[PDB]
């Protein structure tokens, strides 16, 4: 059969942060 | 500091695809837990501990597809209904949980985390109720404690005219059997 | 990206505003009245409620809404204009204890803010610091239960 | 005079 295949992520480790402008 | 988490999707149907057969990924990992798919099916995969363990109902035999070509599974136990390829280089690990937590946390597929109030080592029920389409896709996410350690990998959920108002998992400890046996 | 918390301010002072359930709430005492800029012209507030030193208008835009606590968590989590976050523990229906007191200055700006439960969901909105000597040591917030019942 | 959004903040850090 074919492979699994990771197709995005879910991050825990982030903590709060000030949206940087762009 | 509280439980929070964001998704970032890293691929689309087509590279999927491609991927799948070759069995060579190239994208960069991060994360402790990875948005997994296979031709017929979508869910998650958790890492602890250096394994990136999953549902066997999801990933059944299968290999994972790394930079390096496909990865055999390190541990695979149709009983426990669990497998773990050795995890991706990025990933970051969960470590299993200490403390014996009453409330955990589900995180899903959409990165939300729901509270789940334990109601036995395999079980826990939603304190608010989702529709059932809303925790598809979820199958081998973690369920944490307040700490944010893992207590359990979601695999079912008890579901009634659409509604789903507990779940079932399996509890950190069957990896530590799955990896013994 | 989108944020669940907005730093804001007036001519006179600086705090902060959290969206919950599509209404972007802040404290009474530092908007007032007012009514909140947008690229269209302002925009007023939806909701106005000076005994609960809470207001709300519509969320506006580059944000996304918080999820209420549904687990009755009593350990809180406030966070500041800084994206700091302080461990509170909950000593009542609108207080809580800080676990560790900070300045008053470490607090200050952070009114409208959100305090999390373990879940990252919204358990209240940060109204005032209570401080002895300088030092907050507990905080006053209002519950998200008055919010959906403003709502 | 308005309230005005001078900054955001993401509680789970979400760079992108
Ligand atoms: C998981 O594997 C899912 C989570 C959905 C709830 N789990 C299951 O499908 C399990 C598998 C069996 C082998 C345990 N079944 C169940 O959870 C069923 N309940 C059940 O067996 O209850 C028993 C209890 C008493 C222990 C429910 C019953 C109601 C209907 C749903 C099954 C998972 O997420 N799998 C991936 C997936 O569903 N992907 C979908 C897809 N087509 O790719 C999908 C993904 C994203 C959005 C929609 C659909
Ligand atoms: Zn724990
Ligand atoms: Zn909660």
């Amino acid at each position: 059969k074919g492979s699994v295949v990771i197709v995005g992520r879910i991050v825990l480790s982030g903590k709060p942060a000030i949206i940087p402008k762009k | 500091a509280p439980i929070t988490a964001y998704a970032q999707q890293t691929r689309g149907l087509l590279g999927c695809i491609i991927t799948s057969l070759t069995g060579r990924d190239k994208n960069q990992v991060e994360g402790e837990v990875q948005i997994v798919s296979t031709a017929t099916q979508t869910f998650l995969a958790t890492c602890i501990n250096g394994v990136c363990w999953t549902v066997y109902h999801g990933a059944g035999t299968r290999t994972i597809a790394s930079p390096k070509g496909p990865v055999i599974q390190m541990y695979t136990n149709v009983d426990q209904d669990l497998v773990g390829w050795p995890a991706p280089q990025g990933s970051r690990s969960l470590t299993p949980c200490t403390c014996g937590s009453s409330d955990l946390y589900l995180v899903t597929r959409h990165a939300d985390v729901i509270p789940v109030r334990r109601r036995g080592d395999s079980r826990g029920s939603l304190l608010s109720p989702r529709p059932i389409s809303y925790l598809k896709g979820s199958s081998g996410g973690p369920l944490l404690c307040p700490a944010g350690h893992a207590v359990g990998l979601f695999r079912a959920a008890v579901c009634t005219r659409g509604v789903a108002k507990a779940v079932d998992f399996i509890p950190v400890e069957n990896l530590e059997t799955t990896m013994r046996s």
